[PDB]
């Protein structure tokens, strides 16, 4: 409903859950809310480091139904821009390690 | 005989096309609608912005692009045959300005179904054609003489637009967002969109104006003499119609 709340608490969870693959980055957020293609969301993330909320306005770029594999829900593309870097940097410079 | 090719239509998802219905205000009205790739897969929907990072590391990038228009010819075709007359908004790579299996292919399905040239509207980013000019000139030309009409879409911001509009002469401009968001409140955005605007009438250049959500801003484009609008605000994007 527009706005989004993720919380992730390991290496590995943000590792099944960040797209990399796409443009300014992704997020897969689990949902059981339909959201269509092109939906400009708020996610709120937080990433195995802290409990800080990160705010992360994006596009639905990936819908899923959880059909006959991995939870229903919709892949989030961070902004395109600074604050974009910012979130898939925090996530890449974590993932590494 | 027969039976090979139609146990070939047994056909499965990939690539398909939602469509975006664009509204009048001050121009002509016209079925008029955005296409916009999509793929499908075992239920999931993607837009090309999951998938156009790796397209353009194998460079598919211009395969998609030809499958695009001529998909949208086709729907074109359709549409005829159903008795309507619908005409289809295409974005386009650069890299289909060179490519000549892209003039081929609109020329050979542009006849298949029957369907005027007119009908098809190329629309390009402004940045992507003065990088490319000539091969972009072309385009527009051999396109052209088919009767097919290309514009510019993220259109207004450079320090030379204006240049671009008397030199590139397109058929249609597509208003860029940092220019259209704005409107509501801008003073800048409220004088340079008329700027574009009394540029574009008097040859007859389309205006659009794309990703409308307000009422203030509808009205604003309405008065700044835009002759349509896109957006959720306007219409959703789906298979519709
Ligand atoms: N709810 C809502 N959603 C919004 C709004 N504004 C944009 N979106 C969504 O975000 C996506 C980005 O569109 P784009 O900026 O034109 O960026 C495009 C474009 O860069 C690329 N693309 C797709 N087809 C082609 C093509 O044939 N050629 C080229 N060069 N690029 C393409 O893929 C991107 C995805 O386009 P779409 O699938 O239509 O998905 C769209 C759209 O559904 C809004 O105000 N509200």
């Amino acid at each position: 409903q527009g706005i989004l709340s993720l919380a992730l608490k390991d290496k590995a969870a943000l590792y099944s859950a960040y797209m990399p693959f796409v443009k300014s980055g992704g997020i897969f957020v689990p949902t059981p809310k339909r959201y269509m293609l092109g939906d400009e969301v708020f996610l709120l993330l937080t990433l195995p480091d802290s409990s800080e909320r990160l705010p992360v306005a994006g596009k639905v770029v990936w819908t899923t139904p959880a059909g006959a594999n991995r939870a229903a829900g919709i892949g989030v593309q961070f902004p395109d821009g600074p604050e974009g870097e910012a979130v898939r940097n925090k996530i890449e410079t974590l993932l590494a390690g | 005989r027969w039976v090979e090719q139609l146990r070939e239509a047994l056909i499965g998802d990939g690539f398909l096309l939602h469509y975006q219905p664009v509204l009048n205000l001050q121009g002509e009205p016209l079925e008029l609608y955005q296409a916009f790739l999509r793929l499908e897969r075992n239920g999931e929907m993607m837009s090309p912005n999951a998938f156009m990072a790796i397209a353009e590391e194998h460079d598919l990038i211009t395969e998609i692009d030809r499958w695009v228009v001529a998909r949208a010819i086709r729907q074109l075709g359709e549409r005829q045959r159903a008795g309507h007359k619908t005409h289809l908004l295409v974005r386009i790579g650069p890299n289909s300005f060179s490519d000549p299996q892209m003039i081929d292919t609109i020329r050979e399905q542009l006849a298949v179904y029957g369907v005027p040239g007119e009908r098809l509207w190329l629309q390009t980013p402004e940045s992507k054609v003065f990088t490319h000019l000539r091969n972009a000139q072309q385009f527009l030309a051999s396109v052209s003489a088919m009767g097919c009409k290309v514009g510019l879409e993220q259109f207004g911001s450079g320090l030379d637009s204006f240049q671009l509009l008397a030199h590139f002469q397109p058929a249609f401009l597509k208003l860029d967002r940092s220019i259209t968001g704005d409107i509501a409140s801008a003073r800048e955005s409220q004088e340079k969109i008329r700027e574009i605007t009394s540029r574009a009438q008097p040859t007859g250049i389309l205006t659009v104006a794309e990703f409308v959500a307000d009422a203030q801003s509808m009205s604003s484009f309405f008065t700044a003499g835009v002759d349509y609008v896109q957006g959720d605000f306007v219409a959703p994007t789906g298979p519709l119609m």
